[PDB]
RNA sequence: UUGGAGAGUUUGAUCCUGGCUCAGGGUGAACGCUGGCGGCGUGCCUAAGACAUGCAAGUCGUGCGGGCCGCGGGGUUUUACUCCGUGGUCAGCGGCGGACGGGUGAGUAACGCGUGGGUGACCUACCCGGAAGAGGGGGACAACCCGGGGAAACUCGGGCUAAUCCCCCAUGUGGACCCGCCCCUUGGGGUGUGUCCAAAGGGCUUUGCCCGCUUCCGGAUGGGCCCGCGUCCCAUCAGCUAGUUGGUGGGGUAAUGGCCCACCAAGGCGACGACGGGUAGCCGGUCUGAGAGGAUGGCCGGCCACAGGGGCACUGAGACACGGGCCCCACUCCUACGGGAGGCAGCAGUUAGGAAUCUUCCGCAAUGGGCGCAAGCCUGACGGAGCGACGCCGCUUGGAGGAAGAAGCCCUUCGGGGUGUAAACUCCUGAACCCGGGACGAAACCCCCGACGAGGGGACUGACGGUACCGGGGUAAUAGCGCCGGCCAACUCCGUGCCAGCAGCCGCGGUAAUACGGAGGGCGCGAGCGUUACCCGGAUUCACUGGGCGUAAAGGGCGUGUAGGCGGCCUGGGGCGUCCCAUGUGAAAGACCACGGCUCAACCGUGGGGGAGCGUGGGAUACGCUCAGGCUAGACG
């Protein structure tokens, strides 16, 4: 059960605006626009102060949550992650960001990340030259993601690259639109990263 | 319920036997080698003990005597002979005995 | 290398036999500081030549009898009770505290 | 009489061998003498083979028969190559 | 320096002490609700209870003789009888394997295991290497035939006979024993005289090649014994011991040894805990922990121990021998009541016990092992499948669009908020499912050429499995469980009314319940979630790290001094502790880093690095120790 459920809930439960649906979650809609309290009956009601584990929590979760991973993955990431000389915080987020999926979201193969697990699991994607359904792969750097061949021609993939021509690629990716590929370069550094969390607070959360 | 893996047993006893008649044979040899010297019959104690150290070696050329077990044999009755005929000197044939 | 041992020479009632007093020193597992332990080793004089108060070096010899496995190497420096009596008076102590009887 | 025989260490499907020293009764996966090359069956890579020909002609030399099998990939090394 | 989070609770209130409790991680789990898929792993933890059935060690006719059933062929004019070759089958004699492999943890607190050592106290089948030899003579017993006993299991007796079975004799390369000497130095090596000891043959491509045989030195591997150190709890267990400790001789073993016996002696151990009791296989590792430490030792690997309970020995290189033997005991079964037959702690399975732990499956293809010249036989070792969400890891139940927001359900200050982009509906993809193709693992032994060497060529052979995997087509296609007073993320209505009930702890509930029961809603996690149990953690709450004793629990009623611990200044020697260096060891697997393998990961491979402890050698000498010399500040006169 990888979750899947109401999504735009979340985008709302975090106060920060979550980009789980790609085009919609830009409409005067992806919720947070024009109702930014949190789900429920008690939306509207004033906010008590926040327990210091409530703060790490809801920002483990907020990181978790973005790219909807299974708890149960996300911490073996941490955990290995931290068996890894470096910054426990940073290699954390540069694993995150070497995952298939997530690769062929930034590579803007896909509308969204949802969107872009189901175009591996269903096997639209190269790698090196062979299919890969699995999403948990890692990509290493210097690895040749693509389309399939089969799944050129299609009418989703085919409307998002005609969007691709005017987006600038993350600093750490190359694509070549004219031929649906794309490659990694190196790991991404924080520096690289926009995303809008605080990974000392969710490393802090895991030492409780 | 039989097995064929027994005829091992149905012949440790044929090898039982064998042991058997040929250590007692020893045992008996010596201790008739031995009340010889005792009397001092320096002639027919080493015509006796000469039929020992051959049986002795031969059953170490075969599975009864161990194989060193020949040799504490063997020096256990040299050893025994020659003190006691000590009370009458002189060995007439010098067969089992180097000097 | 068979094992060599040094110590004290504190029975001489037995036949060819000396019991050797050996001292040993080591820091504690734990506890880190220098405990000093002990042993008795049974050695083997043929020409019962070693002895009491003398201290002997020890050596790993061929068995001989049920526990004396160690023949005596050569002596170190004779005239020595002094060591002894602390063996002795260790004894002594132990006819005292115990459930036969208490007295002065 | 010490061998010199395979050993499995691969898993369920994924046999791995390893070519060894060893008395003959001893278990396969049990206590070897001195391990002299390794050997994959299904040789995913370019790699599945080692031996280190200067030992293997020890033991050889020492007393020590082989496997059918082994001794087949003794071989292929050039264990026995007298040229 | 890649490593350490705390909270609730004694009060009216405070601080300290202090106990209780909790959040975390883990499991060979079990129980509850739920339950789709795959890979890998794992699955009696209790009655070491009892166990039907089948299978679990055999294999050689290139060691020897025959029985049965049958075929072919010879000597016979013919007949009967007979001679050779042969297929099948059976068992016997003999060799080798049964002492491995598989199980299990009862016992065991011990040189049992760990670790480092010793063996001038030792053995070692088959393998390897090197040296020497196989000369002559004779014997026994099964099978088989004849007879008797018994209900049975099985047994007795008489007779024949082969062999690589057995025994004699000679040769002696050599080897053994006594005695002497030389060297060494515990039973090590050289040597001299005396004495004693060898041996089988079989097959072919049969004048040579293969297998096997004998003695001896060496090797290799495997193992016996022995020593140092390490090894749980109770002192409401304090003295234990008579072969007991030692000695001489003798026995016995491969061999040291009170191991055993005889005699002699009077010893040996204990608070550095003897003896007694309780408990428990040990370890590599594994869990936790910031670490120290605590806990653990199943799966895998190494060592040990038992194979219904106890005793014993045989045979053998090896056993005191799980599917060999002798005896006693308990049990179960046959019984003509004399007397017998049994041992799943092998695989599967049965039953019992229990909270609880699987299929009487496939295969001998691979890896290994036994026997064989080989073809090959055996191989529930093993490789595979199956069953169990028991663990872990990967996978799915869809994706994109879609209202200022439907309905229904809840809440309301009745205006509205909430569930909710959730649905519906739009399009796109396409697990399942369908057709086709379809695997590595497997190349040897063998055979041929070559010299049965090297080298080269040829053949056979898969349980998994038509499975993985690739191609093509193809349906939108499971969700549940805990929790929402504080710790602790998540708040409303109603029902109820110290009731019914919750509850880890504090507590909640007597008509206004964020704590009971349902509901909406929310949080957490997701084919899982909870629960109970148990380990470590929090707990520096047994305190080495890292605690305490005026009143919180805690100074002994006081002194005396035993053992022990600890100890002043200077000089030197030794260098035991102590520190540095080099070296051997510290198996493998695991952990760690790195690279790689299976679409990922779990899992696996390969390579690197690290280490405490101990052995040996070398060094240092402050400090501790020791010996020596000297001092006077402690002490004493
Ligand atoms: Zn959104």
């Amino acid at each position: 059960g990888r979750y899947i459920g109401p999504v735009c809930r979340l985008c709302r439960r975090e106060g920060v605006k979550l980009y789980l649906k790609g085009e919609r979650c830009y409409s005067p809609k992806c919720a947070m626009e024009r109702r930014p309290y949190p789900p429920g009956q008690h939306g509207q009601k004033r906010a008590r102060r926040p327990s210091d584990y409530a703060v790490r929590l809801r920002e483990k979760q907020k990181l978790r949550r973005i790219y909807g991973i299974s708890e149960r993955q996300f911490r073996n990431l941490f955990e290995e992650a931290s068996k890894k000389k470096g910054v426990t915080g940073s290699v954390f987020l540069g694993l995150l960001e070497s995952r298939l999926d997530n690769v062929v979201y930034r590579l803007g193969f896909a509308v969204s990340r949802r969107q872009a697990r189901q175009l591996v699991r269903h096997g639209h994607i190269t790698v090196n030259g062979r299919r890969v359904d699995l999403p948990s792969y890692r990509v290493r750097p210097g690895d040749e993601i693509a389309v399939a061949e089969k799944s050129r021609n299609l009418e989703l993939i085919r409307q998002n690259l005609e969007a691709m021509k005017g987006r600038k690629v993350g600093p750490w990716l190359s694509l070549d639109v004219e031929g649906m590929k794309g490659k990694f370069l190196r790991l991404p550094d924080r520096e690289d990263l926009a995303l809008p969390v605080n990974e000392q607070l969710v490393i802090e959360f895991y030492s409780r | 319920r039989n097995l064929s893996a027994l005829k091992r047993h149905r012949q440790s006893l044929k090898r039982r036997l064998r042991n058997k008649a040929k250590k007692s044979a020893i045992k008996t040899l010596s201790k008739k080698a031995v009340q010889l010297a005792q009397e001092g019959k320096a002639e027919e104690a080493l015509k006796i003990m000469r039929k020992a150290e051959s049986l002795i070696d031969k059953a170490a050329k075969g599975s009864t005597l161990h194989k060193n077990a020949a040799a504490r044999r063997k020096s256990r009755l040299m050893r025994k002979v020659r003190q006691l005929l000590e009370a009458a000197g002189a060995p007439l044939i010098g067969g089992g005995l180097s000097a | 290398p068979k094992k060599v041992l040094t110590g004290v020479v504190v029975s001489d009632k037995m036949q060819k036999t000396v019991t050797v007093l050996v001292e040993r020193q080591f820091p504690h597992p734990l506890y880190g500081k220098v405990i000093k332990r002990s042993k008795k080793y049974l050695a083997h004089d043929p020409e019962e030549k070693y002895k009491l108060g003398d201290v002997v070096e020890i050596i790993e010899s061929r068995p001989i009898s049920k526990r004396k496995r160690f023949r005596v190497l050569r002596l170190v420096e004779s005239g020595r009770m002094d060591l002894v009596e602390k063996y002795l008076i260790r004894r002594q102590n132990y006819q005292s505290l115990s459930k036969r009887g208490g007295k002065a | 009489m010490v061998k010199i025989r395979l050993a499995r260490f691969g898993s369920k499907h994924n046999p791995h061998y390893r070519i060894v020293v060893t008395d003959a009764r001893r278990k396969r996966d049990g206590k070897y003498i001195e391990k002299i090359g390794y050997y994959d069956p299904r040789k995913t890579t370019p790699d599945w083979l080692k031996v280190d020909v200067e030992r293997a002609r020890y033991w050889l030399s020492v007393g020590a028969q082989p496997t059918d099998t082994a001794r087949r990939l003794l071989r292929q090394a050039g264990v026995f190559r007298q040229e």
